[PDB]
């Protein structure tokens, strides 16, 4: 599919107004290419009023007039078709309408005529096509519930009969949805359920797709499904030897070699920030990572020399005290610690006494639900 | 003729609304006439919504083709509109009238009136009546900013409801009071009355609620926090699902303040939920700076939304704050960790010195906070060894508490099967 | 059923962790290599 637009655009302007990178000359520079290639007018506006820049009216008119005149033609064949063609050509004119609008950037008047489009048309394929469009726009400007909406849309046009190419584009953007409303478990789910049919080389590429769907399978999947299904993965592990700093990070957690862990942590931390649809995720995801990691290292063990503990992670002992207080403060991990003689003991629950705590748990919650029923229904 | 269209709609609707008036009055037959006890609840428990319709005309008219038994009394409602239960229903009706319309004078009087014709009527299928004309009455004054007349009112018609053993007034009459008391920040008087009497353990949910969260207020001032906690958490469960916002919203304010004070810290879930984010931010706050242990942000937090907390009434309990802050990061401390050295508690809790470490952290045992010992002949506060709780009669107990509601319930659901013949 | 008129009245689930660091795991890992 076309792309409509570039995310990479979205990938540039976000870099742009993380304010680590606003003075990144080569970023605005390509920004700025990308800007004049495609005539995206009511963008280059939104950008230069958004982000305080002298605006260049010597190319910006020259923009605008060709915005104009290519709109001017677009409309004019649409109205030909209109009074000489049928449906089948007043779709397609009406269909590059919108097109040309979306690539422009003018939100609404490419959500328009989307919508008039769909309006008219019948073909599954085709409905499903603006659908998609509709999708990446709301990708594109990050707008939840123009996402979600089209969202169920395509789900209900799918199951109402389709086809398993655009089952597959779905389940990407259902993917890169999630990543943006922090669903790491459906992310990875839907990421390593289509990794080995990387079909959407407009949303990213296939090394930044591979690249992610590791991260979300990090964070989301248990010690056994990850060797199953992400370290035992032939195109997962295929792309790995092209990315090394991601094989590094990946096979440090899984062989239990944690200070190579934290490095490859941190380089992951600095991308995922610049990054624009992990950009409010950074701080979970290494928060996330760090409890995974310290759970796996004393998963084995049930007193943890805090000094060993220290070297195994490649810091100190006042870091590791000050981060395992954190920890199991929140509640996250199951250890306490003795700093008198610096020792951190492991309070794992057996089995029996979790299943009881389990059993306290749910059936509390189920109590409180009879117990309301039962006093508003008896009187 | 827009307006006259609209208005014909409206009236159409009227006969409509005046249709369900008669189907409640119905109801109310079914009950008193047929004799047969409750119903009134049934014919009642569209009161709000009704009252939402409520319109001048339409009263105008029901005041003219109602009273079948017109005793003349109809004047008293006649002038400034311009049975034995189903009058009481229809006054109580005209004060709601008169309430959405601003004009607490004649309603204070009528509503006086309805007050001594159901003191007469020493009826038993009227007194759920009686406790929603008590109820508005209280309104009524409160719109009025007596609440003072009304504390002996109610008072007295509280030792009549419970003298009749009555279940309905009796809880209505015990609420209002107490949320008299609490208007006027009597919070002596209001112990000892809740302390002396008893609340029916069979009371409507909606009471339970209210008499949930001012016990637990009482609870919460007088520095009894656990079951302070306890009552305000039952009151929320208790609450109704789709309605009551702004109780929902007070229930969750003095739960958050209460549980900061036990050392806690609340739920984020409060502060998502749509419906409260913006009532409940000043104590996101809050509860930031609590956790945190910041006692500049504290400050800030104070000086920048002190009216809120002087309004929804917190303003002590956000001083008696600032003493379980430093008890909140002394129990994070106590709860990551099993042998903590004394000047290592100093810092990490923001202290001066082992002695001062000393003190605070005995004076936290002693109020059961953080449950650990303590050893000053080498300086350290060992916890507790956490025993298997399941080799203790801990499960048993929790499973005791549990199986005999279950068994409470079962008998409660098996009784009520009532059936007609 | 009545409603209590006496009373006047992202997408994340988050859950704390909005604390202020000196990032999350950036220069706190540097400075600790640096130190060690």
């Amino acid at each position: 599919l076309p792309k409509n637009p570039d995310l990479r655009i979205a990938q540039l302007r976000f870099l742009l107004s993380l304010p680590e990178h606003r003075g990144d000359a080569a970023v605005r520079d390509e920004l700025m290419a990308a800007v004049r290639d495609n005539n995206m007018a009511p963008y280059y506006e939104a950008l230069c009023k958004s982000l305080d820049w002298q605006i260049d009216v010597d190319l910006l008119n020259k923009m605008k007039k060709a915005n104009e005149d290519e709109l001017k033609r677009l409309d004019e064949e649409l109205e030909d078709a209109e009074k000489n063609l049928g449906e089948s050509e007043i779709r397609d004119a009406m269909m590059a309408k919108a097109e040309y609008l979306c690539r422009i950037g003018d939100k609404e008047g490419a959500l328009t005529a989307f919508r008039k489009t769909y309006d008219k048309t019948v073909a599954l394929g085709h409905r499903l096509d603006i659908v998609f469009y509709l999708l990446r726009i709301g990708l594109f400007y990050m707008d939840n519930d123009l996402i979600t909406r089209n969202t169920e849309k395509a789900k209900s046009l799918i199951e109402e009969g389709g086809d398993w190419d655009r089952r597959n584009r779905l389940k990407v953007y259902q993917g890169l949805y999630c990543v943006a409303i922090r669903d790491f478990k459906q992310a990875a789910e839907l990421f390593l359920d289509t990794v080995s049919t990387f079909t959407s080389y407009e949303l990213m590429d296939y090394k930044t797709f591979v690249t992610y769907t590791v991260y979300v399978s990090m964070i989301a999947l248990e010690r056994p499904d990850l060797r199953e299904k992400v370290i035992k993965g032939a195109e997962i592990l295929e792309v790995l030897h092209s990315l090394p700093a991601v094989r590094q990070y990946l096979f440090s957690l899984y062989e239990c070699r944690y200070s190579v862990f934290f490095q490859s942590l941190a380089v992951v931390e600095q991308e995922m920030k610049k990054d624009w649809l992990f950009a409010p995720h950074y701080r979970y995801y290494v928060r996330e990572m760090r409890i995974h990691a310290y759970s796996q290292l004393l998963e084995s063990y049930r007193s943890l020399t805090l000094g060993y503990m220290a070297e195994a992670f490649g810091v100190g002992v006042e870091f590791i005290d000050q981060e395992l207080s954190r920890f199991i403060a929140a509640g996250r991990l199951h250890c306490k610690i003795d700093k008198v003689n610096e020792i951190v003991e492991t309070n794992r629950p057996d089995s029996k006494n979790w299943q009881y705590q389990e059993t306290i748990k749910k059936g509390d919650l189920l109590l409180n639900r009879v117990q309301k029923l039962s006093r508003v229904i008896n009187m | 003729t827009a307006a006259a269209a609209a208005e014909h709609s409206q009236r159409e609707l009227d006969t409509v609304t005046l249709e369900d008036i008669k189907e409640h009055v119905k109801q109310l037959e079914k009950a008193v006439s047929g004799k047969e006890p409750r119903f009134v609840l049934r014919a009642l428990r569209m009161l709000p919504s009704t009252s939402r319709r409520l319109n001048h005309y339409v009263l105008y008219k029901a005041v003219q083709g109602f009273f079948t038994s017109n005793n003349a009394t109809r004047d008293f409602l006649l002038p400034f509109l311009e049975l034995p239960e189903v009058e009481a229903y229809l006054q109580l009706l005209v004060v709601i009238f008169m309430m959405n319309s601003k004009r607490y004078k004649e309603a204070q009087k009528i509503s006086d009136d309805l007050m001594q014709k159901i003191s007469t009527q020493n009826r038993r299928a009227l007194d759920l009546v009686a406790a929603k004309c008590y109820y508005y009455h209280a309104r009524v004054y409160e719109f009025l900013d007596k609440l003072d007349v009304v504390r002996s009112f109610l008072h007295a018609r509280l030792r009549t409801a419970t003298l009749r053993h009555d279940a309905d007034g009796q809880a209505t009459l015990l609420n209002l009071l107490l949320r008299n008391y609490l208007h006027y920040s009597l919070y002596d008087q209001a112990e000892k009355l809740v302390s002396k009497s008893v609340f029916p353990e069979q009371a409507n949910n909606n009471e339970w609620a209210r008499y949930l969260y001012y016990t637990g207020r009482i609870k919460a001032i007088q520095l009894e926090y656990s079951e302070a906690r306890r009552t305000m958490t039952n009151a929320l469960r208790k609450a109704p699902q789709h309605t009551a916002v702004g109780f929902k919203q007070t229930v969750h304010k003095l739960l958050i303040v209460v549980e900061l004070l036990l050392g806690e810290i609340p739920d984020r879930l409060q502060f998502r939920q749509p419906s409260l984010k913006r009532s409940l931010m000043p104590y996101f706050l809050l509860t930031q700076a609590v956790r945190t242990g910041n006692l500049a942000k504290f400050n800030q937090v104070l000086d920048q939304f002190g009216e809120k907390f002087q309004a929804d009434g917190t303003y002590t309990l956000i001083i008696r704050l600032r003493h379980n802050v430093i008890k909140t990061g002394v129990r994070m401390i106590s709860l990551s960790y099993s042998r903590i050295s004394l000047a290592d508690i100093a810092q990490k809790l923001q202290l001066d010195s082992p002695e001062d470490a000393e003190f605070i952290v005995a004076k936290a045992i002693r109020d059961g906070v953080i449950e650990a010992s303590i050893n000053h002949e080498k300086g350290y506060v060992q916890s507790k060894e956490m025993i298997d709780i399941y080799s203790t009669r801990e499960p048993q107990l929790a499973f005791h508490q549990r199986i005999s509601f279950c068994l409470d319930i079962h008998n409660m659901s098996v009784k009520a099967m009532r059936f007609p013949p | 059923d009545d409603e209590f008129e006496e009373f006047p009245a992202h997408v994340w689930e988050d859950n704390w962790d909005d604390d202020n660091v000196e990032d999350d795991f950036s220069n706190q890992l540097r400075a600790e290599l640096e130190k060690h």
